[PDB]
């Protein structure tokens, strides 16, 4: 029934905010505050490895909000531990980029990083010019699409809970809740006339896949660094 | 989509 869809939408969106790791709102409102030439210097004179490090904390960070994220899900801590490890392991780091265009500002071109906003060269140091341009340009495409913050919701909830991942044991499970938040996510975009806001999301497996693969990375070498 | 990820995710599921 329609109020039931409506309080299923309440309760994604209440759990997204819960678990957004930052504000919209403060997000805005750093806009202003913009990384200086010398502190843009300072991030590209460290060393490669200490900025990945710093990257690489930052992306486990936000992997770990996800989680919490998945766990105020209904239906979530009802599937078996090896279904919820299926679905986070195959899903959060797209949540993360997804989540990643709310701290972009089209307009300067800049990204919130530690406390200011700064330009794609406070990532100098990371030697992936390639990655971090990609990253840039899927944050810009989400940007002008105008995500809101209970599309990101309710979008990212559908990226996590997927019933065609590979390894899966109770896909039945998975395909109802996939099917609920199909309808709840249905039903907003109806609501706001954004149904074809998904025909015009650009793609994000590669992406996510990189970063998780310099996060593992960074953990397997750690022993040939400083602590 | 690898180990590293699965144990961020297992430490932080229970
Ligand atoms: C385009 C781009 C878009 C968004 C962000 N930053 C945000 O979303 C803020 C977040 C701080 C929140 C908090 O502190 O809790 C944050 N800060 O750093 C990172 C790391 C650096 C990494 C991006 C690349 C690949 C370029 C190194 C993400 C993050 C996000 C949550 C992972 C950045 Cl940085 C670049």
């Amino acid at each position: 029934s329609l109020t039931e869809i409506e309080h299923l939408v309440q309760s994604v969106c209440k759990s997204y905010r819960e678990t957004c790791q930052l504000r919209l709102e403060d997000l805005l409102r750093q806009r202003s505050n913009i990384f200086s030439r010398e502190e843009v210097t300072g991030y590209q004179r460290k060393s490669m490895w200490e900025m990945w490090e710093r990257c690489a904390h930052h992306l486990t960070e936000a992997i770990q909000y996800v989680v919490e994220f998945a766990k105020r899900l209904s239906g979530f801590m009802e599937l078996c531990q090896n279904d919820q490890i299926v679905l986070l392991k195959a899903g959060a780091m797209e949540v993360v980029l997804v989540r990643m265009c709310r701290a972009y500002n089209a307009d300067n071109r800049t990204v919130f990083f530690e406390g200011k906003y700064g330009g794609m060269e406070l990532f100098r140091a990371l030697g992936c010019s390639e990655l971090i341009s990609s990253i840039f340009d899927f944050s810009h495409s989400l940007s002008a699409l105008h995500f809101s913050e209970d599309e990101i919701a309710l979008y990212t909830a559908l990226v996590l809970i997927n019933a065609h991942r590979p390894g899966l044991q109770e896909k039945r499970k998975v395909e109802q809740l996939q099917y609920n938040l199909e309808l709840a996510f249905h039903h907003h975009l109806c609501k706001t006339h954004r149904q074809s806001i998904l025909a015009k999301l650009p793609p994000a497996g590669k992406l996510a896949s990189l970063c998780s693969q310099h996060v593992e990375r960074l953990q397997i070498f750690q022993h040939l660094h400083p602590i | 989509t690898n180990m590293g990820l699965e144990a961020i995710i297992r430490k932080a599921l229970m």
